[PDB]
């Protein structure tokens, strides 16, 4: 599956927009990352 | 007192003069690591019958009678830090030998006295890290013949001397520390007397010439295998140091952040034996092609920023490192790549392109070809302000498996000539996009695709062509959000049944939905049965169709959030059984049904209903509180966020606090 890729596919995302400047978006995929964690 | 979890009271800051003295006498972990104490008497500790993790560490400690060690013959570790032990004894520990570690950090000692410790039957390791030491004359006979991993790591050590270390005679040292320590002398000889030193560490140490060359003289016949010198002032570097290296068997380096502003000629190739190669962070301006020779044997390097803001990185310089796996060229002004430029490197597997080109705007045919003989795995390539890409710019690459070229200034309008070739592709992160036309055959020469990203780029023409995803076949995860799409028809995902995340967040879908909408309302939502998370957020849709969450069966998350949408409509998520999380955050729900809500709540796990304004009437809430009465669904806060706002008649309550009896 690829939901391990997922959840570092968010993360790594994350950094991307941290770096570009998008921080609600940073705080949602941390959230979604932690949740799918958790469901994982 | 202190928390005991199974074995170890854990006093983590209980500043305190005395022990405890009213533990279980079977713990070990007595981790009183600031608790200010000042003595440690052997009448106290008595009661104390298991201890073995004594750590009182960051305390003032001025003395250590031997009464101490007496009475805890179990004692492995102990671990006195910052402390006031100047003066020392020759009885402080002498009979106490059972010890498997030994740290005494910072306790400012600047002297050794005569043999504070003969014996050491079972010390592993010793630290002396912040004292001011100016010796390493630690005994007067053999001793420490089992210490593994001795630590000198920042002392007022000024050479090194043959006779300090006889004491060393037979003994197997690992990794020695001798780093932050200005070194400015060594004597003839000094690690063939000591029997096994194997590492060795000359960190933040200013040795440069007349000085490096007569260490790596002295190290002749020893064997050592590891080797330190970062911070180690060397500007350059020539075929007279590192000379003396080439009796060693060295299978380690460390030349980093020491500003190697050129490299003169045939260097290093004293050293055939190299694995891996540190020279990150430098100020370098050239390369000749005999800078690197005879490093046949690196299988590491790192060059993230040696190559400073132009170099002129010269004919078949890298094609003596037959043997390189791990590439870090990432941090460079690296202008342009030449056609004679990576030849040779059939060992590359790991390239780390990125922030690397000032010359890199478009990608022609002949540019890639230096990789054509040499095998790729990852190809980074992100924001080198790359402006287009031409055609057949990828075809010297063939076992290439991520494409990952995001944060660039792609734009133009695709037609398939780029991805010539391949066939091994398995992700390309096109996301961070200027603007990207789509053609019915852009992606048809990638069959073999699994990660489409395709956020934040202005993606037209995705309606007007039958379907742009129709090659697409194996695709799992298909990104499509912040593109301001509005207007789709049933093309998106025809064929596609094994991707499994769906994510459109940012899309102007709302008026597609609508019951006005000529030929119905798209039913685009078509086809799967193997999609796990559908963020269908942040549309607008006030609206939902009976039946447009018929094919997803097995999905989990439906997540409908931030949007102006109300009334859900009866048996929406009928059909839905694995449904284990919804969210419907900050929308204009209001009333809840046990037909509306009700097979949904079945095996749920979270719920984000947050900000939705709830009517609270004893008909609107009746079955929410009835059912968060109890919440075998973990549910978040409840606390402040669900609000009665609608009628004034019982306005300005959290949910639960609704009386269900009343009614
Ligand atoms: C390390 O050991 C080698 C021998 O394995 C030493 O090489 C000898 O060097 C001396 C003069 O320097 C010659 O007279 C011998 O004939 C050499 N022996 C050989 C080549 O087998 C080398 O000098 C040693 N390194 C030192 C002492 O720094
Ligand atoms: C190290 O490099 C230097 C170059 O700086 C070499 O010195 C040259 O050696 C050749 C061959 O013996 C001779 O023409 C001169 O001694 C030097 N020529 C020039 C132009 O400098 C040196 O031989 C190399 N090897 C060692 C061990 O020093
Ligand atoms: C890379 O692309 C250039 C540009 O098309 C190619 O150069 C052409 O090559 C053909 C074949 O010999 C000539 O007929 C043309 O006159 C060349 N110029 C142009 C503008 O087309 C070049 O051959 C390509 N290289 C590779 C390896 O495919
Ligand atoms: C391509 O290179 C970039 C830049 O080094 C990588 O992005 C880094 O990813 C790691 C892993 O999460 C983060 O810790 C770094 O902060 C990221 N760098 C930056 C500048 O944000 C990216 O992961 C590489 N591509 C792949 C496929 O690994
Ligand atoms: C250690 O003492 C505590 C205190 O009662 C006890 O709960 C624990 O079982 C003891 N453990 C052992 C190994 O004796
Ligand atoms: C002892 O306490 C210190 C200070 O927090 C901590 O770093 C260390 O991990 C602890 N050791 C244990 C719990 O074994
Ligand atoms: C302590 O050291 C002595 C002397 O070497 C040894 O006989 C004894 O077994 C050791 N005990 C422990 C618990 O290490
Ligand atoms: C040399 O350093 C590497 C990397 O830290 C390590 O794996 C290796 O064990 C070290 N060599 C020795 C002899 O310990
Ligand atoms: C590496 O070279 C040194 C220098 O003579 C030697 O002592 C050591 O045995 C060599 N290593 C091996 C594995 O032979
Ligand atoms: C190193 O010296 C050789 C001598 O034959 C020369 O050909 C080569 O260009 C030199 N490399 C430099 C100066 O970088």
């Amino acid at each position: 599956s690829a939901m391990e890729y997922y959840v570092k596919e968010l993360l790594r995302t994350a950094e991307y927009a941290r770096e570009a400047g998008d921080p609600e978006y940073v705080r949602k995929a941390l959230e979604k990352a932690e949740l799918v964690a958790r469901i994982l | 007192k202190c928390t005991v979890s199974h074995e170890v009271a854990d006093c983590s800051h209980l500043k305190l003069t005395q022990v405890p003295d009213d533990l279980p006498t079977n713990i070990t972990v007595l981790n009183l690591t600031h608790n200010q104490l000042r003595r440690l008497p052997a009448a106290n500790f008595t009661r104390y019958s298991q201890l073995t993790s004594l750590d009182v560490g960051f305390n003032t400690i001025s003395k250590l009678e031997p009464e101490l060690c007496q009475k805890l013959p179990m004692l492995k570790v102990l671990n006195l830090q910052h402390n006031e032990l100047s003066q020392l004894s020759d009885k402080t520990f002498a009979f106490c030998t059972n010890l498997t570690e030994l740290h005494l950090m910072s306790n400012s000692i600047q002297k050794i006295k005569n043999n504070p410790f003969v014996k050491q039957k079972n010390l592993i390791t010793l630290d002396l890290s912040h004292n001011g030491l100016s010796s390493t004359k630690l005994g007067t006979q053999v001793q420490l013949e089992n210490l593994q991993e001795l630590l000198l790591s920042n002392n007022k050590i000024q050479a090194l001397k043959s006779e300090e270390l006889d004491i060393f005679a037979n003994s197997s040292l690992k990794k020695l520390e001798l780093s932050s320590n200005q070194i400015k002398e060594f004597s003839p000889g000094c690690f063939h007397a000591i029997g096994r030193l194997f590492g060795l560490f000359l960190n933040n140490v200013q040795l440069g010439p007349s000085l490096t060359e007569k260490l790596c003289l002295e190290l002749a016949n020893t064997s050592i295998r590891n080797l330190s010198l970062s911070n180690s002032q060397l500007s350059t570097t020539s075929n007279t140091t590192f000379l003396g290296l080439k009796w060693t068997n060295l299978t380690m380096l460390d030349l980093s952040y020491n500003n190697l502003n050129v490299v003169g000629n045939d260097s290093f190739a004293w050293l055939p034996q190299l694995e891996y190669f540190f020279l990150e962070y430098n100020n370098i301006q050239h390369l000749f092609s005999h800078s690197l020779h005879g490093l046949f044997n690196v299988r590491y390097l790192n060059l993230k920023r040696s190559f400073t803001k132009l170099p002129k990185i010269d004919d078949f310089s890298f094609q003596w490192l037959k043997c390189l796996e791990h590439l870090n060229m990432e941090d460079n002004d690296i202008p342009g790549i030449k056609s004679n430029m990576f030849t040779g490197l059939i060992n590359l597997k790991y390239l780390s392109l990125s922030n690397s080109f000032t010359s890199l705007r478009t990608l022609t045919n002949e540019t890639f070809v230096s990789l054509a003989h040499s095998p790729l795995h990852i190809l980074n390539l992100t924001k080198n302000k790359i402006s287009k890409i031409e055609s057949d710019a990828f075809s010297w690459l063939g076992h290439l498996e991520v494409l990952d070229l995001g944060l660039n200034e792609i734009g133009q309008e695709l037609t398939g000539q780029e991805w010539r070739g391949l066939e091994n592709i398995f992700e390309i992160y096109l996301s961070y996009n200027k603007y990207l036309q789509l053609t019915r055959n852009s992606f048809a020469l990638v069959p073999s695709l699994q990660r489409l990203m395709l956020r934040r780029v202005a993606l037209k023409n995705v309606d007007s062509s039958p379907s742009p995803f129709q090659p697409l076949r194996n695709l799992t995860i298909l990104d499509l959000s912040n593109n301001n799409i509005a207007n789709i028809n049933d093309d998106m995902l025809e064929g596609l049944e094994k991707l499994e995340i769906l994510d459109l967040q940012h899309n102007n879908l709302a008026r597609l939905w609508k019951h006005a909408n000529p030929g119905g309302p798209i039913y685009f939502l078509k086809g799967l049965s193997h999609l796990h998370i559908l963020n269908l957020e942040s549309n607008g849709f006030d609206e939902i169709p009976v039946e447009v969450f018929k094919d997803l069966f097995e999905l989990k998350i439906i997540d409908l959030g931030l949007n102006n949408l109300n009334t859900l409509p009866a048996s929406v998520f009928n059909n839905q059984v694995s449904l284990k999380s919804l969210n419907l955050q900050k929308n204009l729900i209001t009333s809840v049904e046990k037909k509306v809500f009700g097979p949904a709540f079945r095996n749920l796990t979270e719920l984000d209903m947050r900000f939705n304004p709830f009517d609270c009437t004893c008909e609107s809430i009746a079955w929410f509180v009835n059912w968060i009465n109890e919440t075998h669904t973990n549910i978040p806060e409840l606390s402040s966020h669900y609000l009665c706002n609608t009628p004034p008649h019982y306005h300005g309550f959290p949910v639960r606090l609704f009386d269900t009896s009343s009614c």
